[PDB]
């Protein structure tokens, strides 16, 4: 199968340069054209440009020629684009994109930030009726975005993770929770796998009552 | 492995 | 460049019924040679976009035989025959004829169902958010249709204002109900003052309030 895989979160400081890579497997990469695309709040879905990487033919995007480079290495079949010269308006998810927008990466998130990265803070929510809940609040962080899973995702059924939400005084929070049948409480193991790559903070935290 | 062609077209996969 | 006018901006629409959206672009799309590079996409949220139908009536792998795509020049369309839970999301339309190649806005799609009474759990806070110094008490609400609901703090039987948010997830890909976060934020120093923590929850589906409660220290 084609997969489009890309590299992790960036926190940048305004003025500086970043380089997100698109790695792939599955079809001959000399063969497709390779797109970037932009998505921002408000700004919707922008086509930066693409690249045909059999002999690195080019197409930008005038609002992105003095901003972005596209380039290939066909050694390790990886896409690779680089954003010059960041402001807050560059801050957003990229992804990468086969041919006519046919198979696209799972993205990559950039904040363009004066900001140092904060790791969060994992806490159990345990309780204290055939069903009860459990789940980890996951506070005050810095920059988006974190990963949540439970029980290194061998567990789907019933999980609720929220969107994180920006909070008034500049950090994110969010949570996760998981619906159960009570007698599963203190007998089924329940981990909850956070990951904040930015601050290189992975936390399984086990949650039981109490 | 998926199809492709080797002929560089204006849009590829199609 | 080509502008792409999608419409409506939102479908909102039970299950089984049809669904449309149309995209108007500003230039033709038909290229040179031949072919109308003219897309659907799909996504969810937090997702990636998905293609589903390209070369205005294609159909991707795996995309239900339910889509169907029609139109030419300037103007499109994307078919749902009966709308299915599992369809939920934004849809775009693309171009790829003219440089630079543009989206559409996005047209959220959601669904309608049955009034759905939330679930409703609290949680004290942990005692590892306690040693660190703070407090956070939680309240869920789960499962419930609409998004609208009411919810209230109680602190020994005193009403918490100003010191509560919500958050709220996205519709559910398989039953359509929503799941709704409510934290009360206490200093370490106030929640240790009280007793009775309680959540009070208001929502159409119940005839009367809904309160779960917790005392500190059991
Ligand atoms: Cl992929
Ligand atoms: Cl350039
Ligand atoms: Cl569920
Ligand atoms: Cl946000
Ligand atoms: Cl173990
Ligand atoms: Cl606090
Ligand atoms: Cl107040």
């Amino acid at each position: 199968e084609v997969q489009l895989q890309q590299s992790g979160p960036e926190l940048v400081k305004p003025g500086a340069s970043v380089k997100i890579s698109c790695k792939t497997s599955g079809y001959t990469f000399s063969n497709s054209w390779m797109n970037w695309v932009k998505q921002r709040p408000g700004q919707g879905l922008e086509w930066i440009g693409r690249i045909y990487p059999g002999d690195g033919d080019t197409n930008y995007n005038g609002k992105f020629k003095d901003k972005a480079t596209l380039t290939t290495d066909k050694s390790s079949s990886t896409a690779y684009m680089r954003l010059s010269s960041l402001t807050s308006v560059d801050s957003a998810v990229y992804f990468c994109a086969r041919s006519l927008f046919d198979y696209w990466g799972q993205g990559t998130t950039l904040t363009v930030s004066s900001a140092s990265t904060k790791g969060p803070s994992v806490f159990p929510l345990a309780p204290s009726g055939g069903t009860a809940a459990l789940g980890c609040l996951v506070k005050d962080y810095f920059p988006e975005p974190v990963t949540v899973s439970w029980n290194s995702g061998a567990l789907t059924s019933g999980v609720h993770t929220f969107p994180a939400v920006l909070q008034s005084s500049g950090l994110y929070s969010l949570s996760s929770v998981v619906t159960v049948p009570s007698s599963s409480l203190g007998t089924q193991t329940y981990i909850c796998n956070v990951n904040h790559k930015p601050s290189n903070t992975k936390v399984d935290k086990r949650v039981e009552p109490k | 492995e998926t199809f492709t062609n080797k002929l560089k077209e204006k849009h590829t996969d199609l | 460049d080509v502008v792409m006018t999608q419409t409506p901006l939102t479908l909102s629409v039970t299950i089984g019924q049809p669904a449309s959206i149309s995209c108007k672009s500003s230039q033709s799309l038909l290229d040179s040679d031949g072919k109308t590079y003219l897309i659907w996409l799909l996504q969810r949220p937090g997702q990636s976009p998905k293609r589903l139908i390209y070369l205005v009536s294609k159909l991707d792998s795996g995309v239900p035989d339910r889509f169907t795509g029609s139109g030419s020049g300037t103007d499109f369309t994307l078919k749902i025959s009966r709308v299915e839970a599992e369809d939920l999301g934004v849809y775009y339309c693309c171009q790829g004829t003219h440089f630079p190649f543009t989206f559409g806005v996005g047209t959220k799609l959601e669904l309608k169902r049955t009034v759905a009474a939330p679930s409703v759990f609290i949680f004290p806070p942990s005692d590892e958010q306690l040693k660190s110094g703070t407090a956070s008490v939680v309240c869920l609400l789960n499962n419930f249709y609409p998004r609208e609901a009411k919810v209230q703090w109680k602190v020994d039987n005193a009403l918490q204002s100003g010191n509560s948010q919500e958050s709220v997830t996205e519709q559910d890909s398989k039953d359509s109900t929503y799941s709704l976060s409510s934290t009360l934020t206490l200093s370490k120093a106030d929640y240790e003052k009280h007793k009775v923590y309680a959540c009070e929850v208001t929502h159409q589906g119940l005839s009367s309030p809904v309160t779960k409660s917790f005392n500190r220290g059991e």
